[PDB]
């Protein structure tokens, strides 16, 4: 059952597709096929290769009008190191003055970043519960809890210069708050002076852990 | 200069 269109998806459109590296790449939608319970989308990548993909593994090659995205929306966004890569995630906050009109993204591996309105792309056919295709179960479970509770977001008030313990990979590290940016805090780990931007409601921050573990 | 992500919650 070949199709030339699926709603707004049309054969020949520009698209992003997910590769097995989990990075996303520009290409062209070359076929739509009904296969079992749904549709498959064949993508020819600009650089190298052809993939047959599910609808949650393609994204539009345009930056959406900001108001079409919501907390919980499934997106691909720019993830910088240094490169620039496109990686999937979930919108955690929409643009407001307090965040300098940026989107907060929680990526599928648990990385967090603010991105601009021109640095994200909507996934075409996400799952209704958008987090159900997140492979990392700890990130999946976190996003379900976060989106379900939203707009209830307990956070710690931190100030530049404040010393706290911050968790990383099973150890609690002496650290310092360097900067606050909206719902993120830039933490300097004192043992090596590398930083990490962490959500101010994350229980990786000792004050937030302390509050959530009290009862 | 950043570490690899520690994710959103403490490791289990």
């Amino acid at each position: 059952g070949e199709l030339s269109k699926d709603g707004d998806l049309i054969v020949s459109m520009r698209i992003l597709g997910k590769k097995r590296t989990k990075t996303w790449h520009k290409g062209t939608l070359i076929a739509i096929q009904t296969v079992g319970p749904g549709k498959k989308y064949k993508v020819k990548f600009d650089n190298k290769g052809k993939s047959l993909l599910s609808g949650n593994h393609i994204a539009y090659d345009y930056h959406p009008p900001a108001d079409k995205l919501y907390v919980g929306s499934r997106v691909v966004a720019k993830y910088k190191d240094g490169q620039v890569w496109l990686y999937a995630g979930i919108v955690a906050e929409t643009p407001n003055v307090k965040n300098k009109l940026r989107f907060l993204i929680f990526f599928d591996d648990g990385y967090a970043s603010y991105v601009t309105q021109s640095e994200l792309y909507p996934i075409c056919r996400p799952l209704k519960k958008t987090w159900e295709d997140i492979e990392d179960i700890s990130c999946r479970d976190f996003i379900e809890e976060y989106v379900t509770a939203y707009p209830n977001r307990p956070m710690v008030l931190l100030k530049s210069g404040q010393l706290i313990k911050t968790e990383w990979e099973g150890t609690w590290w002496k650290s310092r708050v360097e900067e606050v940016d909206g719902s993120l805090v830039r933490i300097l780990f004192l043992d090596d002076k590398r930083c990490e931007w962490i959500y101010r409601g994350s229980t990786r921050l000792e004050p937030m852990f302390s509050m959530k573990t009290s009862s | 200069a950043r570490k690899s992500t520690g994710g959103k919650a403490p490791r289990k």
